[PDB]
RNA sequence: GGAUAAGUGCUGAAAGCAUCUAAGCAUGAAGCCCCCCUCAAGAUGAGAUUUCCCAUUCCGCAAGGAAGUAAGAUCCCUGAA
RNA sequence: UUGGCACCUCGAUGUCGGCUCAUCGCAUCCUGGGGCUGUAGUCGGUCCCAAGGGUUGGGCUGUUCGCCCAUUAAAGCGGUACGCGAGCUGGGUUCAGAACGUCGUGAGACAGUUCGGUCCCUAUCCGUCGCGGGCGCAGGAAAUUUGAGAGGAGCUGUCCUUA
């Protein structure tokens, strides 16, 4: 029962690279990533699979242990297969498009909303109502994806408003 | 929220933990939403 | 940004396509000179000085007909010192002119305001007066100091002292008309400071 | 019945970086050395310190939570006239001060206080004007 | 505009899950610093820029002093915005 | 707050209320931002962060307080010698007069009432608001300026559209 004591393999069209003390870069097919990591833990890559170690056991050795590893875990299955999250929206006069590259919402206001993935992330507009955004870091995309939700979040007496697809709304009896 | 210094849990649901150093209480239901101060 | 400065001279009424009014003021800018270009790298800002005046040599000095001299014009007497605007555009012993407005553009104006001199508290902070009757003994006076505990008196108590020759701005104001043939400005409303007086006119500060 | 000092002394100038130093231990030497205690020829009365310089102020370190919690309060002689900045904007925008304001804080009072705190010169970064006072660097004991 | 409060969160372990938190990221107030207006170099830390004047005479070994001046300013006078 | 103790003050620390003048705290009345709701909406309740600004005019009463009328976004709670009388008033309390009730044999007395009843002071120092002079700022001068730093300002409704 531990995560960072395991280990992550590194399938194909994947290139890690310490290109100094902690600044990993990882590169694929969906794109590239790098992240700067604490540097008193210990990383190895090993032929197709990777390594993590820390010197010692405290409560701050022992998290940053797990976080580096289920992180490196995020950026290669990002770089590898990306990341991808859902919306619905529940209403009668809301619905989405988009503006080129940008996202655009009538949802309840008497203006509309716009939106600007600026980062490297695209969206999909499949329909009306749903949403997907899709990139290769899951910080990012969750955090777009709440930008998106904190506009109309939902209602709990009628389930209106930005919802995620895996979403269990609350419920309230309207008096 | 429920503002009190005698923060604890309320159902079985309810979790407690720490948070910025102040001492907080989570469950879906929100009214079980606490917090020391 | 731009900016302009000239002279007051008085107040009137102007009619505007309509039956409407407008209480007017007047200045005539006499086209402004500069005379000094200045620069980070040397002055530390980037601004231009502005010369509103024909002295007589009689009133000038030396060190004032050189520092002009480097412009082919004659001493001024009211000059000032124009911040923030493009720097490119202007060069020295360029003239500026009133037609850069025009009959519409909001303004920023600044002068100097009247001397009311050694007034009171009511006159020169607003305050209210204690009774004229009742048996009180007690009027035009400025108030309690405060209180007891400190042993003292708080600095921003208000009091007497010399109302009037404060540096004022006014915003927002509109420009009505322009006579660039007279250097003529024609301002919607009123301005601080006396007639024969420095009024320094800016592009409003939005 | 010893030697008390007069117009008989050679101000050096000294060089202190400050890459990754606490201020308050740092200060606590330039201080005493802007006093002259590191001087067999000290007296109290004399000003025999030596002139001191400072850079990288920016570029100090503090411990624990301070740039968020530490405070330099400051009032005017208005009421109301308070007024906070914490060491983080401080250090940002200006360590020239607070490091002087530690340093005057850890300085005798007086006149003569103040006038060994007129030969310190502190400086942002690693320019240093001072190049004609030939000075010399002086690495810290703590 | 910038940074924040309460709050909201994303990612995420310690604690194979969960978790707004310890690492790391972002939001978020009539409030804080600015933006607006005024004063401000006695800021003895006395700042900066432009322009004007010239480096005279007497003693005094020198130190330094006075004694006429330049640029310029004032006394005095007419007056008030 | 009512109080308890008697520590400064009886070679005098003027005491209620009101006027003018403000100032500070926040346990916030409004405005701002949020959580929860036995929150459908509109309005609300409660709690949290927030003290920037604002926080009415009248009748009765000496009054504070309070009740009432009409408004307001709201009509906040308190501290500053229950702020402020060398700044004002002096209606009340609290001198001497007189009177009612009552008590007392009586002189007289009553946090019982009523009528009427002298509020002094040329500001030395600090402090505050304004104004000048002198010197300084490694030569002497005229102008324009930087900005450390300081102060000011900083409130809010109603209507139309969205609908």
């Amino acid at each position: 029962s531990r995560v960072g004591k395991k280990l992550l393999e590194i399938p194909s069209d994947v290139t890690v690279t310490l290109n100094d003390n902690n600044t990993v870069a990882v590169k694929g097919p969906k794109g590239e990533l790098t992240r700067t990591f604490h540097p008193d833990m210990e990383i190895k890559v090993e032929d197709n699979v990777l390594t993590v170690a820390r010197p010692s056991d405290q409560k701050e050795h022992r998290a940053l242990h797990g976080t580096t590893r289920s992180l490196l875990g995020n950026m290669v299955e990002g770089v590898s297969k990306g990341f991808e999250r859902g919306l619905e929206l529940v209403g009668v006069g809301y619905r989405a498009s988009k503006s080129g590259n940008k996202l655009v919402l009538n949802v309840g206001y008497s203006h509309p909303v716009e939106i600007v993935p600026e980062e490297g992330i695209e969206i999909e507009v499949p329909s009306q109502t749903k949403v997907v955004v899709k990139g290769t870091d899951k910080e990012r995309v969750g955090a777009i994806a709440a930008n998106i939700r904190a506009v109309r979040s939902p209602e709990p007496y009628k389930g209106k408003g930005i919802r995620y697809e895996g979403e269990v709304v609350r419920r309230k009896e309207g008096k | 929220m429920k503002v009190r210094p005698s923060v604890k849990p309320i159902c079985e649901k309810c979790k407690v933990i720490r948070r910025k150093g102040k001492v907080m209480v989570i469950c879906e239901n929100p009214k079980h939403k606490q917090k020391q101060g | 940004t731009k900016g302009i400065l000239g002279r007051k001279i008085g107040m009137t009424q102007v009619f505007a396509e309509n039956g409407d009014l407008i209480p007017v003021t007047v200045i005539e800018a006499a086209p402004n000179v500069v005379l000094q270009k200045k620069t980070a790298e040397n002055d530390g800002y980037e601004a231009i000085q502005l010369g509103f005046d024909d002295k007589r040599e009689k009133l000038s000095n030396k060190p004032e007909k050189g520092h002009v001299a480097k412009a082919e014009t004659a001493p001024k007497r009211f000059v000032k010192e124009l911040r923030g605007v493009e720097m490119d555009a202007y060069e020295v012993g360029q003239e500026v002119k009133v037609e850069i407005f025009s009959a519409g553009e909001i303004v920023d104006v600044t002068g100097v305001s009247k001397g009311k001199g050694f007034q009171g508290a009511i006159k020169r902070h607003g305050q209210s007066r204690g009774p004229m009757s009742h048996g009180s003994r007690y009027h035009r006076r400025p108030g309690s100091m405060g209180p007891v505990d400190p042993n003292r008196v708080f600095k921003g108590k208000l009091l007497p002292g010399r109302m009037g020759g404060e540096q004022i701005t006014v915003q927002n104001l509109e420009i009505v008309k322009v006579d660039a043939e007279r250097n003529l400005l024609l301002i919607k409303g009123n301005v601080p400071g006396a007639k024969k007086s420095l009024i320094t006119v800016k592009s409003a500060v939005k | 019945t010893p030697m008390a000092n007069a117009s008989t002394i050679e101000r050096k100038w000294l060089v202190v970086d400050a890459a990754g130093k606490t201020l308050g231990r740092l200060s606590s030497e330039v201080a005493a050395i802007l006093r002259g205690k590191h001087k067999p020829t000290y007296t109290p009365h004399v000003d025999t310190g030596d002139h001191v310089i400072i850079i990288n102020a920016e570029k100090i370190e503090l411990t624990g939570k301070k740039l968020t919690d530490k405070i330099y309060y400051r009032h005017t002689q208005h009421p109301g006239g308070l007024k906070s900045r914490t060491a983080l904007e401080m250090r940002t925008n200006y360590p020239e001060k607070m490091l002087e304001l530690a340093i005057k804080g850890m300085l005798p009072k007086g006149s003569l206080g103040r006038q060994m705190f007129k030969k310190l010169n502190v400086y942002r970064g690693s320019e240093h004007p001072h190049e004609a006072q030939k000075p010399e660097v002086y690495e810290l004991r703590g």
